[PDB]
């Protein structure tokens, strides 16, 4: 039921959201794990390996670099942490075998990030999970992070609205095509990027490093 | 004292 203008505008951040792989080597994450304070080394490592992907995902979305230039900049300020917890979720769930659960924790350490970085991460895992979500869903839910127009710092709040907007139309109509069953699957996929907002305070900011 | 803002600056293209 998409529109010439929805299917077209999916495919193009289908695409974009692929071409951050590799698939094979998340495995060298995945199993076999150099791990303590080698493990340190890596994640700040794919953390800054993240920056890049969001970054080069976000130039591509439609109407991005005809954003001012500071709305650019605040934008991915406020979705890098988000964007990189919902990419988690994806993996923690669509990648790897059936969960429970990397389970790692008698080997958390700190940088500083301790214990209340392992509960809120788990908590939302286990209910994006439970939305049994496509890959579709990843991406533009991830599109409609980055483009959002109450970030602090916007000048332009109607310019950011006028790009998130057809994404959410988008993202709407495929709900209601896939799961006609329930008509709140929508507003449960919304529901979330709120948890997302909220460990906005626990991850303080990951400023600086590293 | 850089901090983040800057390293996104950067990645927009420079930093590649
Ligand atoms: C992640 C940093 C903080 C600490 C997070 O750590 C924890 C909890 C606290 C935060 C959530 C725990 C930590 C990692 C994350 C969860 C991360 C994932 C589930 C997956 O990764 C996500 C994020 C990752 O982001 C970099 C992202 O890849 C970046 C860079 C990649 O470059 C190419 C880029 O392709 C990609 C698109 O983008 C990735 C795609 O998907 C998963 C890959 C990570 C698993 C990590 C581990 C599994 O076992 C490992 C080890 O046996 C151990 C001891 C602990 C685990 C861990 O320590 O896991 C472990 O290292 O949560």
């Amino acid at each position: 039921e998409l529109t010439p203008d929805q299917q077209t505008l999916l495919h193009f951040i289908m695409d974009s959201y692929n071409k951050q792989r590799m698939p094979q080597e998340i495995t060298n994450k995945i199993l076999k794990e150099f791990s303590a304070e080698e493990n340190f080394l890596i994640l700040t490592e794919m953390a800054t390996n993240h920056v890049q992907v969001l970054v080069e995902f976000t130039k591509k979305l439609p109407g991005f670099q005809t954003l001012d230039h500071e709305d650019q900049i605040a934008l991915l300020k406020g979705s890098a942490v988000e964007a990189m917890f919902l990419r988690s979720a994806e993996i923690f769930n669509k990648k790897l075998p059936s969960g429970h659960s990397d389970l790692l924790e008698e080997r958390i350490r700190n940088s500083g990030i301790s214990d209340e970085y392992i509960t809120p991460m788990f908590s939302f895992y286990k209910s994006i999970g439970e939305l049994k979500m496509t890959q579709e869903e990843y991406a533009l839910l991830t599109a409609i992070v980055i483009l959002s127009p109450d970030r602090q710092y916007i000048k332009d709040r109607e310019a950011v609205e006028k790009l998130q907007e057809p994404l959410l139309d988008v993202l709407q109509k495929l709900c209601k095509i896939h799961q006609p069953e329930n008509p709140q699957h929508f507003a449960c996929l919304l529901g979330r990027l709120t948890e997302l907002r909220t460990f906005n305070h626990h991850h303080a900011e990951m400023l600086m490093s590293w | 004292n850089l901090g983040l803002e800057d390293i996104i600056r950067k990645a927009l293209m420079g930093s590649f």
